[PDB]
């Protein structure tokens, strides 16, 4: 028995979009079932990680460049919710690829 | 390589305790992690140990991957005397 | 006969404390470090032995006796590999024990026989 | 590859210098053991010092110790 | 053991060092990878970089 509202930000990080989407859906479902105050899954400017590299390992040949890129998806959620139960909720359901990060503040 | 004997002994003990040894190809550097000795000596010792069977070796991403066989373990024990039933981690203790 | 000999040597080996030779022995003797010294009664010159004895007198107790090679074999000097010996030959010269290890046996009994009659 | 380089001058390494030693820790004829020369107090009495010529110098803590007399 | 065997290797090519082979040429330090270009080429699909554009 505690019952104290946190007002907490939860940030996700994913290289894979589908997994992230699934996680978001799961979170929304959880919010629905427990009836909690939320700010609906907010997207960010997706950082594209570009590494420009000459494809040639020797240099002898024509000037060929390849920009090996990794598009990284953030997507965060804001939950205005209670304590222990909320914490329990914000731990379960893990998809391979996506990383879930829950911060603090009461 | 000639290593100060006590240091070598310490290294061996550490290995026994672990059942696992690293030490990267980062030569010349002051000190290895966990074991407080110069790395080159350690590496040489490991190589010597390997030479007759005993340990395993992989050079991947300059790391060195040292793990002993049971015969090797026995030999190590003999080298450092040590009474019966002192375990590395090959002998299972936890639950997974 | 003599339980605090081979066993004591083994214990010393385990914990590093066999100051084998002359200089090492002397070092061991100079402070309260060398608990028990084994020398050879039948060696060349004997002046060295006398010196060792003097140093011990300055802990003191000494086990005398001869048989150098046997003592060397007991102590472990060279390459073992198999089970026993596997060397050419090695004597004792002067061995000073700095360790003790496990008690029981004839640890204090030999000492009693020697120092304390 | 370009071959041969000879600017001369060659040496071994260093001698062990064997001897029989132990003239130090000198003995009186059954009674007292005597300490020859000098021995370091900063490292522990018994650890012998080396005498050269207006210098007394340790081996265990080599560059650390120097004494004049 | 020698206290005369190594001078400062602080930057440039010293501490700025490879994390695969032990080379120094062509070191992409972007996002702290420290991988050689060629090696990266044959591995980037596993690290997570692709040929999208
Ligand atoms: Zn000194």
């Amino acid at each position: 028995q505690e019952v104290v509202i946190h007002k907490i930000r939860i940030n996700l990080t994913s290289t894979k979009v589908k997994q992230l989407e699934n996680v978001s859906a799961n979170i929304i479902k959880n919010a629905e079932t427990f009836k909690l105050v939320k700010k609906g899954p907010v997207r960010l400017p997706t950082k594209v990680l570009k590494i420009s590299t000459r494809k040639t390992p020797n240099g002898e040949g024509s000037k060929t460049w390849d920009t090996y890129e990794m598009r990284i998806h953030k997507r965060y959620i804001d939950l205005e919710a209670p304590a222990h139960i909320v914490k329990r909720i914000t731990q379960i359901t893990i998809e391979p690829g996506v990383d879930v990060e829950v911060i603090i503040a009461a | 390589m000639l290593i100060p004997k006590e240091d070598r002994k310490k290294i061996y003990q550490h290995l026994f305790q672990e059942g696992v040894l690293v030490a990267k190809k980062d030569f010349n550097q002051p000190k290895h992690e966990e074991i407080d000795t110069k790395n080159l000596f350690v590496i040489k010792a490991l190589q010597s140990l390997t030479s007759k069977g005993f340990v395993k070796t992989q050079f991947s991403w300059q790391y060195y991957y040292y793990t002993l066989t049971e015969e090797g373990v026995v030999y190590l024990r003999e080298y450092l005397n040590l009474p019966e039933h002192i375990f590395p981690a090959t002998y299972l203790a936890g639950q997974s | 006969i003599e339980d605090a000999l081979k066993v004591v040597l083994r214990t010393s080996l385990v914990h590093d404390g066999l100051a084998r030779g002359l200089r090492e022995s002397a070092k061991a003797l100079t402070r309260g470090e060398g608990q028990l010294a084994v020398l050879v009664e039948s060696v060349t010159e004997e002046a060295i032995s006398k010196l060792v004895q003097g140093l011990a007198t300055e802990n003191v107790p000494l086990i005398k006796v001869a048989d150098a090679k046997q003592l060397g074999e007991w102590a472990g000097l060279g390459k073992i590999d198999r089970d026993g010996n596997a060397r050419k030959v090695v004597g004792a010269s002067v061995v000073v024990v700095k360790n003790w290890g496990a008690d029981t046996q004839e640890r204090e009994i030999l000492l009693e026989h020697f120092s304390q009659q | 590859k370009k071959v041969y380089t000879t600017p001369k001058k060659i040496r071994h390494k260093h001698k062990k210098v064997k001897l029989a030693v132990l003239n130090y820790y000198k003995v009186d004829d059954e009674g007292k053991v005597a300490k020859l020369r000098k021995e370091c107090p900063n490292c522990g009495p018994g650890i012998f010092l080396a005498n050269h010529g207006d210098r007394f110098y340790c081996g265990k803590c080599h560059s650390t110790f120097a004494t004049q007399k | 053991e020698n206290v005369w065997y190594s001078h400062p290797r602080k930057f440039g090519k010293g501490s700025r060092q490879c994390r695969i082979s032990g080379s120094h040429s062509g070191l992409i330090r972007k996002y702290g990878l420290n991988i050689d270009r060629q090696s990266f080429r044959e591995k980037a699909n596993d690290i997570g970089f692709y040929k999208y554009r």
